């Protein structure tokens, strides 16, 4: 089956560095979007950033613009995510999602609650 | 209509070279 | 807490995965291996129903394998005689978003339902002539996705609420409910003795319900995206799946693990429709690429091609004697191939 | 022989008993004369077949003198100077030949599109069947001129009057089809909603019985009035101009919906590279409205006959080619369903 | 929430309780109904026209 | 049997008449499908002209039939196909607030469907007076939310009504600019976008969707010729 396991995260001073890495099993790593998901505390899924299938295509919210970076190796199946200066704001759980059907450009319902393809998500306290 | 036309024009054309050659061959 | 009933729950699935890879030493394909090939599969269409004016998603053979039915998107449930191509009952629905529909097994019922969350059930031996709803089952949450009848007061619906339930048509009550699947549930399966009965989700993964206890059985996961289409073996002991990744696979309910896939590197498509034939050889499976493949099940060597549909292809059905296959399409076109 | 020589027979009888002398009634091949006194001057018209090469003028000074015993002959040229004219084949052959090709071509390139339509199912709408109809309309046209050239100058008689209103029936329903183009698109656009109203049936009757009422009152009119040869010349002006009105009435209108859709097109265009898509759409839009006729349309048929023919005919015999590559091969859909059904082959 | 794991695990416990026999035998079962009804299947080997209801 | 096969004709030629019938209605109306979230106040747009909610108005004897969502799940994916033949996308967002984010999220993601390709969206910037009064008040921004707004100006072909500051304006053109951004990324031909600053309480969205669905239905016109 589907399995998406994220990696790295922690409590961090303000202004520190953090890297994320989702691990992906059970499909074909290569031909899916990916996608960061974002879950504040007492509010709702919020979108981070997205990946194309050959990294060609990257795009990330206005919150976080010119400070994450999001990569990605088909090689090895791994998506990474490096954060850089982390504001106050920015403690959440943090979710690798991934774009429902391969070889397509909508992926619906990514921020969707009890959405089937996310991962546990890891904690992040600032 | 040009199909009208040409017809017309080249039926009088065919008359009068005929009248001229009956005209050339009585005269 | 959390944490510890996760762990649990993921070394319960490693020994699940160790239990099946113990259970399995030669594939489908490596036993059949030597049988030979069915051939090339020359079928062409026989007759062509022309009377939808939307796209078509659902159609239901009757048990004679004569009479038929279908549903669009204008709000309309036509039944169909497909030997002469007769119109006999052109139902009105109440609501024009219909996404299935079902015809009893004795042939005096027909079900339909859709993005109105309610489930129609049509008697068709009316005493005034005129066909009329009978019950409404509206238990449900989200849009309804498929429909199967087990007799004329029995009818299991399987919904976009993530939830599949079981109706009894005289009270309308909802009998029993089904849970667990944690996405849309796209179709549903009857099996042959009406016992148990398989359900294609969202979630890629399939459920073996048994509908007496009203508990999940078996779980199947081997699809990379959701599940569209799912349908019984003949034997009563298999069924086949079709997602969104461009694969058919083949089950097994007493090996509980998949046996054989059917994928070719041309397809790139979904697939929304999945049958057998009467004898189980022959999978077809129709496709978004506006045309239908035909499977060799003990070899999955592709046999035949259906390519007589203008646009996607969205519903499939093999008559009960297996004497014809009828594909409608979102063209409003149903064409029964033979 | 042929019979127009008769007609000097025919008064041949009627003189001479009527001459049984001043001066003989004497009969030549060119006119029946009259007895009169010696040295009377005679004077008569010559016939009409003299009219032929002025129709404009008509005049019939021809003169004659008796003498004791007979004529003499003083007025050899008079017969000349009555109606024969004071003195184009290689024209009228070249531009045979060229509209001939044209409408062969034309009549290959439509069948094998009109092929091509029926045979798909997916090309089944009402743009396509008014297409279709259009197309049947050149191919009638194209035949109805063959059958007409070669009744007439390959080889008066009902047959080749049957002929010439077949052919009349089958330019002025082309033209008519031509218009009928034009207004189901202009309807199309302005008319969006509530669009089908059984329009085609409409237009259909509009296109296919509108030719049949002037046909048919022109054949009647020239059936009680002018029944003069094959019905191949127009000296009528009136009974000439009721096939004609139709035919300039309907380019007119053409060109009055071609520049409205125009106006919608380029309103739609510079909506919220431009002068590229607007000339291409024009071009595109030319030969399917005959637009090209609405340069000689008003101009008096004297006025550049030549130049006119040519034109309208050389390059206006093609056009039924054009409207077949223009919107059955290089269409987007058609040229989808014919890729497809070959890799399904 | 808590309630959710707990119906997952024992869900599982449930799925794993039962017992599954060798994939051979079960390949060789589909095998031989497949071989058992091979004159029994219309689309599989053609049909006379005569028979056929959609001739 | 002879009988059995005339009463099957005489059954199939009254369905049939009942079906051209039903065709010459269906032909008429047009469908619409209103899309939107909580926020962004479709509701007062609905009141102002059970699983799905439909509503029927007509505007110059035209027939129109919108499908507001109804109880649904969240989950868009699977039911979303079923409207891949309506006429246009009333798309409803609130333009005074992240819900604005997820907006152009969903919006991506409509416009770049397979099967929607050839669905246009209607577009309506709802919350105009709300958006004004909060940026008057200037408590809330929306460069710290978007980082382009620093260094965006109002574009020199805006018509702001006569009133307006241009603090407003530039905002609200922004938020616009926005939309259109994903708009004209694809869908070269197929299907166009027509964005709107609608009110909530504004009666004018009845001749904003009328004119649009005209605009659609002549470009889809003039595409079947290859005129455009």
């Amino acid at each position: 089956q589907v399995q998406l396991q994220e990696s790295g995260g922690g409590l961090v001073q303000p202004g520190g560095s953090l890297r994320l890495s989702c691990a992906a099993s059970g499909f074909t790593f290569s031909n899916y979007k990916m996608n960061w998901v974002r879950q504040a505390p007492g509010k709702g899924l919020e979108w981070v950033s997205d990946i194309s299938q050959s990294g060609a295509s990257i795009s990330y919210t206005g919150s976080v613009k010119g400070r994450f970076t999001i990569s990605r190796d088909n090689a090895k199946n791994t998506l990474y995510l490096q954060m850089n200066s982390l504001k106050p704001e920015d403690t959440a759980v943090y979710y690798c999602a991934r774009c429902p059907a391969p070889f397509t450009r909508d992926c619906f319902d990514v921020t969707s609650t009890t959405y089937a393809y996310r991962g546990q998500g890891t904690q992040v306290t600032v | 209509h040009s199909d009208g036309i040409f017809t017309d024009s080249y039926s009088r054309y065919r008359k009068q070279m005929a009248v001229k050659k009956y005209l050339a061959a009585v005269l | 807490e959390l944490d510890q009933l996760r762990q649990e729950a993921e070394q319960l699935k490693n020994q699940i995965r160790d239990a099946r890879k113990a259970c399995a030493d030669a594939t489908l394909s490596q036993i059949t291996n030597n049988i030979d090939p069915v051939g090339r599969i020359q079928m062409r269409t026989r007759r062509t129903l022309r009377g939808h004016l939307a796209k078509i998603y659902a159609m239901h053979w009757g048990t004679d394998s004569r009479l038929l039915v279908s549903a669009s998107q204008d709000g309309k449930l036509i039944i169909w005689d497909s030997y002469t191509t007769n119109k006999v009952h052109a139902i009105p629905l109440r609501s024009s978003w219909v996404m299935t529909c079902a015809y009893a097994p004795s042939g005096n019922y027909v079900a339909c339902g859709g993005l109105d969350n309610i489930c129609s059930i049509y008697n068709l031996k009316t005493r005034e002539g005129n066909v009329r709803v009978s019950r409404e089952l509206a238990g449900h949450t989200g849009y309804l996705s498929c429909c199967r009848f087990l007799d004329d007061n029995q009818i299991v619906t399987s919904s976009g609420d993530t939830t599949c339930a079981l109706w009894d048509i005289e009270t309308g009550q909802q009998t029993t409910t089904f849970t667990g699947h944690t996405g849309d549930v796209m179709s549903l399966s009857l099996a042959p003795d009406t016992r148990l009965f398989v359900s294609g989700a969202c979630d890629a993964s399939a459920k073996l319900w048994d509908v007496r206890e009203g508990m999940c059985r078996q779980t199947f996961t081997g699809h990379e995206s959701d599940i569209n289409a799912i349908c019984f073996f003949p034997n009563g002991n298999a069924f086949a799946t079709g997602s969104d990744d461009a694969t058919c696979r083949l089950f097994d309910l007493r090996a509980d693990q998949e046996l054989m896939t059917y994928s070719h590197d041309n397809i790139i498509c979904g697939i929304t429709s999945v049958s057998f034939s009467k004898s189980g050889r022959l999978l077809l499976a129709g496709y978004d690429d506006f045309n239908c493949n035909v499977w060799d099940a003990l070899k999955a060597d592709r046999a035949g091609v259906l390519a007589g549909h203008d646009n996607r292809v969205s519903c499939l059905g093999v008559t009960d004697d297996g004497m014809a296959v009828a594909t409608g399409s979102w063209d409003s076109f149903l064409k029964i191939w033979n | 022989d042929c019979i127009f020589k008769k007609e000097q027979a025919m008064c041949l009888e009627k003189i001479q008993r009527a001459n049984e002398p001043g001066c003989p009634g004497m009969w030549d091949n060119i006119t029946c004369w009259k007895p009169a006194h010696v040295g009377e001057m005679v004077l008569v018209s010559c016939p009409e077949l003299f009219r032929i090469f002025n129709p404009d003028q008509d005049m019939g000074v021809v003169s004659r003198n008796c003498t004791e015993d007979g004529w003499s002959e003083p007025f050899p040229h008079y017969f000349d100077a009555c109606g024969f004219d004071e003195y184009q084949d290689y024209y009228y052959l070249s531009v045979k030949a060229l509209y001939t090709v044209g409408y062969s071509t034309s009549l290959v390139t439509l069948t094998t599109a009109m092929v091509i339509l029926c045979r798909f199912r997916k090309l089944h709408c009402t743009r396509n069947f008014i297409h279709m109809n259009l197309f049947v309309s050149f191919m009638l046209r194209a035949i109805s001129v063959f059958i007409k050239d070669w009744i007439l100058y390959a080889e008066s008689t009902v047959e080749c009057k049957a002929v010439m209103v077949f052919f009349h029936y089958c330019v002025v329903s082309n033209y008519f089809w031509l218009f009928i183009e034009g207004l189901y698109l202009f309807t199309l656009l302005v008319e969006t909603f509530f669009p089908e109203r059984r329009y085609f049936y409409w237009y259909t009757i509009i296109g296919w019985g509108t030719p049949t009422v002037c046909v048919t009152v022109w054949a009647t009119l020239r059936l009680y009035f002018d029944d003069t040869g094959c019905w191949d010349m127009n000296d009528s002006t009136a009974l000439w101009w009721v096939i004609k009105g139709p035919v300039v009435g309907s380019i007119m209108v053409n060109f009055v919906l071609f520049i409205g859709i125009i106006v919608i097109l380029v309103q739609k265009l510079q909506s919220p590279s431009i002068y590229l898509r607007l000339a291409r759409s024009t071009l595109l839009l030319i030969p399917l409205f005959g637009i090209h006729y609405t340069v000689f349309a008003f101009s008096p048929e004297n006025v550049s006959k030549r130049e006119r023919l040519v034109f309208e005919l050389g390059l206006g015999s093609f056009q039924g080619f054009v409207v077949a590559v223009l919107y059955c091969f290089l269409n987007g859909e058609v040229q989808a369903e014919i890729k497809r059904k070959w890799r399904s082959w | 929430s808590i309630a959710q794991a707990r119906k997952l695990v024992e869900q599982l416990k449930m799925e794993a309780n039962i017992d599954r026999i060798k994939v051979s035998k079960a390949a060789a079962d589909l095998m031989a109904y497949c071989e058992a009804h091979a004159k029994e299947d219309p689309l599989l080997t053609p049909v006379p026209a005569s028979e056929n209801p959609f001739r | 049997q002879r009988n059995e096969e005339k009463a099957q004709r005489e059954a199939n030629k009254k369905i049939e008449k009942q079906l051209q019938k039903d065709k010459q209605v269906y032909r008429a109306t047009h469908r619409l499908l209103l899309l939107g979230a909580g926020e962004s106040g479709k509701n007062t747009i609905v009141k102002q002209m059970s699983g799905i909610f439909e509503t029927k108005f007509q505007v110059d004897k035209v027939n129109f039939h919108m499908f507001d969502v109804g109880a649904q799940r969240d989950e868009r994916r699977k039911w979303i196909q079923c409207f891949n033949d309506v006429t246009a996308i009333i798309f409803v967002v609130a333009s005074s607030s992240n819900r604005l984010q997820a907006a152009l999220k969903l919006f991506d993601s409509i416009w770049n469907n397979k099967w929607l390709r050839d669905t246009s969206v209607i577009l309506f910037l709802n919350k105009q007076d709300l958006l004004a009064e909060k940026v008057l008040a200037g408590k809330s921004k929306i460069e710290d939310y978007f980082p382009e707004f620093a260094r965006y100006t109002t574009p020199e072909d805006a018509t702001p009504e006569p009133g307006e500051d241009p603090r407003v304006t530039r905002a609200k053109y922004f938020i616009r600019d926005e939309f259109l951004r994903i708009s004209t990324a694809s869908g070269d031909g197929r299907h166009y976008c027509y964005p709107h600053f609608t009110c909530s309480v504004d009666t004018e969205n009845i001749r904003r969707v009328f004119n649009d669905c005209r605009d659609i239905i002549q470009r889809m016109h003039l595409r079947q010729y290859e005129l455009l």
